[PDB]
């Protein structure tokens, strides 16, 4: 089903190392750029266009909290899901303000930036933990991906670059966009942002019961659907 | 498992 | 007698991907602090210091050249070593300048304007190429670390943050540092950059080892140290 | 460059 | 294996 070999069971090799520590100039201008655009189109779309409400779920959040930032200012309540449990733990140190957490200043400071700096970093930190209530297991390729936990149906659900990281086939992606729809009231937002065809991506967003809104290449894309 | 996300 | 856990045989973990992707900071961040001053030290050493000859042999490089960038201005022939193939790989890889290569142009071109900014990047790794003939295993366990290849006597040994990547006890330590005495001309230098083991042990080590230290400068700390073989 | 990022 | 170097 999928085509991915990075995983949480490859070995560390030298590469990784060498980027860890050494990686600068233009590979890793690059990279700084790309996640500064989509802070921006997650400003854009939770700040600007009006996509807000109660309760947001991310799908696959993996380690990370950058997703967040601007959707904390537009949802009460977030919730952070991801299938693999070391993944889970690395948020939890990050929410829990565990000094073995990961230091994310350089990412929440550029948001507060974004935002016209209404808010300082720490307050940031604070408003995204407070938001956050639970951090669930989650499995897609089963109809209800939350399995036994019962979650009223979201406002909206957030995926960011899960495509990019597992390289699933199209029915695979498009019957865990499906199974995502469960936990999304209708009516209720989609927010997909990715890696890069466009309309495979179009068309298994349809087929999984979904209107698309509006569709953006910042390659990388960015998607607002709706639930059908 | 993948760095984010499924079984890997 | 190691205490280090992080190694090729360790599993990828999250945190590992944070750190290679959403680690961001500016020159004053405390990581690019240490790098900048470990390339001072060496173009100190090797350009304002004095320590040239034809030969100097690099004990634990793994899969980085920043170390010998300035070393290639004082060495007619540079040797690579490290006990890991795949560390190995990733400087063949470059040397061969192969485009799988990873990209150390930003540090070519800073070591290039520390230098008396005079040359551009290009220049500067055709010369470390041209000076690297060898690419070897290398086990400071063993009396010959280098094995059966035979290699005249240096001129330098080099090694840098050895002992931030693996923690070794006291005696192990000493044990390696008087193995690579045996590469050394008598008089040759040994250049080690490394982090710390404390200060008083390290040089109780070089000592016992059989080396004089003509210089010792420390900076959670990071030490630089040139001596002689005896 | 000999740091992350303006970069070097 | 270490990152630099021994066995590991």
């Amino acid at each position: 089903g999928f085509t991915s070999k990075d995983t949480y069971l490859s070995h560390f090799n030298p590469r990784d190392y060498l980027e860890k520590y050494y990686k600068f100039g233009s590979r890793h201008s690059a990279e700084s750029q790309i996640l500064k655009h989509l802070l921006k189109n997650l400003f854009k779309i939770f700040c600007l266009d009006g996509v807000k409400g109660d309760l947001l779920i991310d799908i696959g959040s993996g380690p990370t909290i950058y997703q967040l930032l601007s959707a904390c200012e537009s949802f009460k309540e977030i919730v952070v899901t991801d299938y693999s449990d070391q993944n889970l733990q690395e948020l939890e140190k990050w929410l829990k303000k565990e000094p073995a957490a990961f230091d994310w200043s350089p990412v929440v400071t550029y948001v507060c930036d974004l935002e016209g700096n209404r808010v300082k970093g720490p307050e940031k930190e604070e408003k995204l933990r407070q938001a956050v209530k639970q951090v669930l297991k989650c499995d897609v390729t089963q109809s209800q991906p939350l399995g036994a936990v019962p979650l009223p149906p979201a406002d909206c659900v957030l995926s960011t670059l899960c495509l990019d990281a597992a390289c699933p086939d199209l029915p695979t992606y498009c019957r865990a966009l499906r199974n995502l729809g469960s936990l999304l009231k209708p009516g209720g937002f989609l927010v997909i942002m990715d890696a890069l065809g466009r309309e495979a991506v179009e068309a298994a967003v349809k087929e999984a019961g979904y209107t698309i809104e509006w569709f953006e290449v910042i390659g990388l894309f960015s998607l607002v659907a709706r639930k059908l | 498992g993948f760095f984010r996300g499924w079984p890997c």
